[PDB]
């Protein structure tokens, strides 16, 4: 399956994608 | 004859053995002299002719300071403090030269065999760098690429381990007596059981279990030691044991003759 | 940075097995625990040194000064 | 407030402490650089003459050390340059400056 | 300081000939007072040290993970099957004579770091120096040798 | 129980290489 | 800097011996000895072996402070018998015992020798 | 049983230095306060261009090691790559003097 | 540095009250760290995202 | 302005000096009946005391071996002719619980050295020796007992650990059910409130009486849990040895760290309805449960929930802001 | 000149642990002096004890102010030193109960005891003493 729910371990990849997009200095930069 | 000694295992670099019919102060003093007063040779003073790397120079110096050398004939030479001369005569010190170049497109390494003997070696087997791997390489110093130059004049004098760990040959020790708590000098911490909350000693089998119910032996005394000494390999392990014995005995003989002078 | 010399805990010569410890990952696909086993530091006191060293000298030297 | 009921001073020290279990209460541990830097005037009697003369010969460096000498008038001869170093006879009625030798009385402060 | 606020300074330094030492001779880097612990209530330092020891023996790096399920029981069983004490206590020896020690010691690897306020910027002493022209008093500043 | 004290990532990247 | 210098680890000071004896007045035949430039190496051993002989009475040694490489030692014995001759007998017993240790270790490591 | 949203991870209510606190539940809160105050005054490394990047104050140690304990977040704070201090082997003993 | 980029600072005045925003509030969740505050006369003034 | 005539503070009508934490813990270790000591120690401490008379004390117990008590060797360091009585709650001259303290002719007879006798107190030992013998011999008294306890504590060795903290599982589940029945009685009282029949206690308002009830129930739960944890805790527990030895920590510290925290709060009221209708946006509406307002369930050791972490930060931050304002105000009024 | 000043056989009832690991507590009655009562502290391990054990006590005024103690000097010492439990301490307090039964409490360093008996009410001891116990 690909349509399964999401274990608590998994969300670090979401954090990876979010930081690779925004960056830390995103507030000042935006 | 008194202090009987028995070997367990030997190699090129570590010796584990049995010391019996001896005393606790004798063993402790043996350890202390074994880590403290074994004279050898190592690099001490450095002359940077020209540096170009991305490292700095006294960093390279302290990096150099820990390279051990050949140490057989170290008794033959003399301390610079007691030597009549000034500035590193051939009797009291040795000279080291290192050369590297930025030749290749890729990165370049410097191994500790690349340093060479310079001055008069006068036939005494002294000051070669120790190789341990299969591939001829004394341990790494610095990395360079295509543009950087190092010219190193270095002078190595005597030194001892007690003022700085540069001249320490020991760099490991092991120490055991009463593996089975028969002398009962300390208890064990426990939360529900003394036995299962602790592992057995590896030295367990050479002394019997404590018979489980006999009264506390009061007039027993410490003996039956377990010494495993693993030297650095700058000097062989038999030589460091017999030389630690030798410097302990010469120290005690020195204080005895000073007393009879007084 | 540079993997250092003579472990604070034990004190034996450390860094002989360094690029060895490197090349037992890539062309062997070898797990680090058995890789440290075969590497042969039976204490842990030196095992940690290579475990938590982080290279910096590569990122240092891939400048081009002078 | 910043000039009359409180102000700057002289003969001052300011470092950070460590404990010790071997020094009793009326002592204090003082570092030797500070003992070189500080001073204390004395007088010249028949009693202190030889120890003071020896400490003057010791120079401005070695730890029982002197830095200044004061004769009868408004006299400040400094021992650092002092090319007539081993020559002063140190007559009575005079004042010398010396480092802190041990068990001198000394007052202590901590803010606030 | 620590990673939990255990600031201070350094008492003395001895050497290994009288440092406390264990069966495998793992001499310490630094030693502090237990009386920090039951007043500042810093359990996080101790659990960091225990996980650090099991990480050192394992080869795996550790984990902190603020709201998760890693417990002292799992840490204890893992380090126990790695062949040591179930909590971190240890047989230990006298520095001087090497007699047995009565108690036992929680002892192991931990992460520290270095501050900025070093001693040479703070040592300062003065006698009969420069004068401020407005007030005829000793001037300010460690830079210009103040009071 | 397994209780997940530690976790793997590229082994799962590979498992999805076979899955896709 | 003019502290006492770094030759106080092992080197002898000029104009000063390796030791100075000193008579106490606290007890009959009681003496203390000042040692300097050494440590527990000689200290613990000389105390333990002088304690082992039983014609002598009482001993202990201590360091004043680790910043100074010096230590003291306090000896008394019964009348007629003397502390200085007692400890010189103790030192001969030391050097004899360890010399036996040295030669026995050497013969043992030689009879070990592989192949 | 009427949720509409869940957080990505509860660990991510923190801040920058608060990430570095190992097991930050397992202490008392004013200790976290002094830790966040203290971590700004740590040396180590700051950038990598420092052979060229001149400034008045600069503090670089020798041998920086990534800490044996960590959380998941300072992987994303790049702190594994550029650490603050190094590990050591600490003791808890009242060793009689100091 | 990566701390110091994300700083915030309010003005209040000299003395102020205490239920007024010197101390933290329940509204602060998910936005500002409830630990990374500076210490000394301005605790609860500067706060970090 | 020297120390030995500043031993007693004039301001507080009691001496404010004192032997402190580490030597205090060590002398509590030394004073116990069950321990003894050997020649190689007792000889070395006897040389360690600077004003020792050149006389060894007699063997306390002889038969295979000379041995001594720590009380016997400390009686050397105590100077002569000093007398004290404690006599608190046991102390029937044959002390089974081993409290109390009594010294005749500068020699210990029995008792357990503890800060409430040997530290700073109204009937302090330091007060006694300074007032009687002359206020500079007490300086050497601190030197003597400080050096002796230090050197004996060296070869003894002492520490703590997590094994102090964790305790027995049946006692853990007793803590759990105690908190659970407290929650059950809280739920019963809330149901009685929600059916509008209550006492509405005199003086305050209906809600205030409800708050008084739930605060009293939860505090009784907390300290009953702490009492159970402390009475279960063992006699070789080193942090129990620390706290009833004196110097640092308390029963409240041990209970706080080991069993439960209790409801964090600001200004007496529990954590206010910040958002509308509820406490934090993470629960359902209109609740007064111990989870809802945020009574802290767990101890330190098992961890927290993020809600309890947040409330803990709230109470700590309140403590910090009140300290940082009150320091300036107290400095002004003092000046 | 050095003599026993009180000596009888005493029978222990039982022994209390007292939550310790090297000491315990004894209480005992005389066979002869039914008025007399004994209790005593003891290093429990180094001489083990049990219920229903007959024991013998001894005053031992001295062994024929003492100086610094001599190491035991293994030659023959015709003293009161040939029993097992030899033990030295100090008296501190005298008690009068029932107008007849005198009571004194000696010490042993960190050890305590309670002793009765009204026949020897001057022959009993005074400031310090020894103790001797057989088997
Ligand atoms: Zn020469
Ligand atoms: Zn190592």
């Amino acid at each position: 399956d690909e349509s399964a729910p999401i274990t608590a371990e998994d969300s670090w990849a979401v954090i990876s994608a979010f930081f690779r997009e925004k960056g830390l200095v995103s507030q000042q930069l935006d | 004859e008194g202090p009987q000694v028995k070997i367990r295992e030997a190699s090129k670099d570590n010796v584990d053995f049995i010391l019996s019919n001896v005393d606790l102060a004798m063993a402790n003093s043996l350890r202390r002299v074994m880590i403290a007063e074994i004279p050898t040779l190592a690099i001490d003073s450095v002359e940077v002719e020209t540096n170009t790397t991305v490292l700095a120079d006294e960093f390279i110096a302290h990096r150099l300071g820990l390279i051990p050398l050949q140490s057989m004939d170290i008794e033959q030479l003399e301390y610079s403090r007691d030597c009549f001369c000034e500035d590193h005569c051939d009797k009291c010190s040795v000279v080291l030269t290192l050369q590297a170049f930025g030749e290749s497109e890729s990165t370049t390494n410097v191994y500790s065999k690349d340093l060479v003997i310079v001055s008069n070696l006068m036939g005494r087997n002294i000051g070669h760098p120790i190789i341990q791997d299969k591939e001829g390489n004394g341990v790494l110093i610095c990395k360079l690429r295509k543009g950087q130059e190092l010219k190193l004049t270095c002078v190595a004098k005597k030194g001892i381990a007690k003022e700085h760990a540069k001249w320490g040959p020991a760099a490991a020790i092991e120490f055991e007596y009463d593996p089975w708590n028969k002398l009962k000098h300390t208890d064990y911490w426990y939360e529900q059981d003394s036995a299962k909350e602790w592992p057995q000693s590896k030295n367990c089998e050479y002394e019997d279990p404590p018979n489980e119910g006999d009264p506390f032996d009061y007039k027993a005394q410490a003996d039956t030691f377990y010494m495993n000494v693993e030297s650095v390999g700058s000097i062989p392990v038999d030589q460091v044991v017999v030389r630690g014995i030798d410097t302990l005995q010469k120290k005690v003989a020195s204080i005895l003759l000073a007393l009879t002078q007084m | 940075m540079i993997v250092p010399v003579r472990c604070f805990s034990c004190g034996k010569v450390v860094g002989d097995k360094w690029e060895s410890y490197l090349n037992l990952l890539q062309e062997d696909e070898l797990d680090e625990g058995t890789a440290l086993s075969r590497l042969g530091l039976k204490r842990y006191c030196c095992r940690r040194m290579i475990l938590t060293h982080v290279d910096l000298i590569e990122k240092f030297l891939r400048y081009n000064p002078l | 407030r910043g000039n009359l009921m409180g102000k700057r001073v002289d003969f001052s020290a300011r470092t950070v402490i460590s404990g010790d279990p071997n020094l009793e209460l009326d002592q204090v541990g003082v570092p030797k650089s500070i003992a070189k830097t500080l001073t204390y005037p004395e007088v010249v009697t028949p009693y202190n003459i030889d120890r003071l003369t020896q400490l003057v010969r010791n120079g401005p460096n070695e730890h029982p050390g002197a830095k200044y000498v004061i004769r009868d008038s408004g006299d400040r001869i400094d021992l650092r340059y002092s090319k007539r170093a081993g020559d002063i006879q140190l007559q009575y009625g005079w004042k010398v400056e010396r480092h802190i030798m041990d068990n001198d009385p000394v007052l202590f402060n901590r803010q606030p | 300081a620590s990673r939990h606020g255990q600031k201070g300074t350094i008492g003395i330094t001895y050497r290994r000939e009288d440092m406390p030492f264990t069966a495998e001779g793992i001499v310490p880097d630094l030693i502090i007072n237990p009386h920090a612990i039951p007043s500042r209530m810093t359990v996080a330092h101790l659990i960091e040290c225990l996980l650090s020891k099991v990480a050192a023996l394992s080869g795996n790096e550790g984990d902190a993970s603020p709201f998760t399920d890693i417990t002292v029981e799992g840490i204890s069983k893992l380090l126990r099957e790695h062949g040591y004490q179930s909590r971190g206590f240890e047989v230990m020896y006298n520095g001087h004579t090497g007699k047995k020690l009565m108690a036992q010691i929680f002892f192991g690897p931990t992460y520290y770091q270095r501050l900025r306020h070093m001693v040479d910027d703070k040592i300062h002493a003065r006698a009969r120096g420069p004068m401020q022209v407005l007030t005829r008093q000793p001037v300010e500043g460690r830079s210009r040798d103040g009071g | 129980t397994n209780a997940s004290p530690f976790i793997k990532r590229d082994r799962m990247r590979r498992n999805f290489l076979r899955m896709r | 800097m003019n502290a006492p210098d770094r030759f106080e680890l092992f080197l002898l000071g000029e104009g000063e011996s390796k030791l100075k004896i000193d008579p106490d007045t606290k007890a009959p035949n009681a003496v203390v000895i000042t040692f300097e430039k050494e440590d527990h190496t000689l200290g613990n051993l000389i105390r333990a072996e002088l304690l082992n002989d039983r014609k002598v009475l009482f001993a202990a040694y201590k360091v004043e402070h680790p910043f100074f490489a010096r230590f003291k030692l306090r000896i008394q014995t019964t009348e007629g018998y003397d502390p200085k001759d007692a400890l010189k007998n103790a030192c001969n017993s030391i050097i004899n015992k360890l010399g036996a240790l040295k030669t026995n270790f050497e013969t043992e490591w030689n009879l070990q020798t592989l192949a | 049983t009427t949720f509409t949203h869940c957080e990505i991870h509860p660990s991510m209510i923190l801040g920058v230095a608060a990430s570095i606190i190992p097991f930050p539940d397992h202490n008392q809160s004013p200790r976290n306060t002094y830790q966040s105050a203290m971590g700004k005054q740590a040396m180590g490394v700051f950038l990598t261009n420092y052979n060229v990047r001149m400034d008045t104050m600069a503090n670089i140690l020798y041998y920086p090691q990534k800490p044996l304990g960590t959380t998941r977040a300072m992987e994303y704070l790049k702190f594994r790559e550029l650490p603050a201090g190094q590990n050591a082997i600490v003791a808890i003993a009242c060793y009689s003097g100091y | 540095t990566l701390s110091h980029l994300r700083r915030t600072n309010t003005p209040i005045g000299r003395d102020g009250k205490l239920a007024k925003p010197r101390q933290l509030h329940n509204t602060h969740w998910g936005l500002v760290c409830p630990a990374e505050t500076p210490e000394g006369q301005a605790c609860g003034l500067v706060k970090n995202l | 302005c020297a120390v030995p005539l500043q031993i007693v503070s004039p301001q507080s009508n009691k001496p404010c000096m004192g032997i402190v934490q580490d030597t205090l813990c060590g002398i509590r270790k030394l004073t116990l009946r069950d321990t003894f000591i050997e020649l190689d120690q007792v000889l070395n401490m006897l040389y360690w005391v600077p004003d020792w008379d050149g006389v060894i004390p007699t063997p306390a117990i002889i038969k295979p071996k000379p041995l001594w008590s720590g009380k016997q060797i400390l009686s050397v360091a105590i100077p002569n002719g000093i007398h004290l009585q404690r006599f608190d709650e046991g102390t029937t001259l044959l002390s089974p619980k081993d409290n109390g303290m009594l010294i005749i002719d500068g020699q210990i007879i029995f008792g357990v050295v503890e800060k409430k006798t040997v530290g700073s107190s109204n009937g302090g030992l330091i007060h006694v020796v300074t007032r009687e013998k002359g206020p500079q011999v007490c300086a050497k008294l601190f030197g003597n007992i400080q050096k002796v306890v230090n050197f004996w504590l060296l070869h003894n060795g002492f520490s703590t650990g997590i094994g102090d903290t964790i305790a027995d599982g049946p006692t853990m589940r007793e803590i759990t059910e105690t908190i659970a029945e407290a929650k059950k009685k809280v739920l019963d009282v809330t149901k009685e409130a929600q059916a509008n029949l209550l006492t509405a206690k005199h003086g305050m308002t209906l809600r205030e009486s409800f708050e008084d009830n739930v605060v009293r129930f939860l505090n009784e739960a907390r300290d009953k849990a702490g009492r159970l944890a402390e009475v279960n805790l063992k006699d070789l527990n080193n942090v129990k040895q620390m706290v009833m030895a004196g110097s640092k920590g308390s029963f409240i510290n041990i209970a706080q760290m080991s069993a439960c925290v209790g409801q964090q709060s600001v200004e007496g009221k529990r954590i206010a309805f910040g958002f509308v209708d509820r406490t934090l946006p993470h629960f359902s509406k209109d609740d007064y449960s111990p989870e809802s307002k945020g009574f802290v369930e767990n101890s330190y050791l098992r961890g927290l929930t993020p809600q309890e972490f947040f409330f803990h930060a709230m109470g700590g931050r309140e403590g910090l802001i009140d300290t940082a304002v009150k320091t300036a105000e107290t400095g002004y009024i003092q000046r | 000149m050095s003599n026993t000043l009180f000596d009888d056989i005493f029978q222990v009832s039982e022994v209390d642990p007292g939550r310790y690991n090297k000491v315990c507590r004894i209480e005992a009655a005389s066979t002869t002096q039914d008025q007399c009562k004994l209790t005593l502290d003891i290093n429990v391990e180094l001489f083990p004890v049990a219920a229903q054990d007959s024991l013998t006590v001894t005053i031992a005024s001295s062994l024929n102010a003492t100086r610094s103690w001599r190491p035991p000097q293994a030659g023959d010492r015709s003293l009161a030193d040939d029993y097992d439990y030899v033990m030295y301490g100090t008296a501190y307090k005298f008690e009068e109960v029932s107008k007849d039964l005198i009571a004194v409490y000696y010490s042993f360093g960190g050890l305590l005891m309670r002793l009765e008996g009204n026949y020897r009410n001057l022959n009993n001891l005074q400031e310090n003493a020894y103790l001797l116990i057989r088997r």
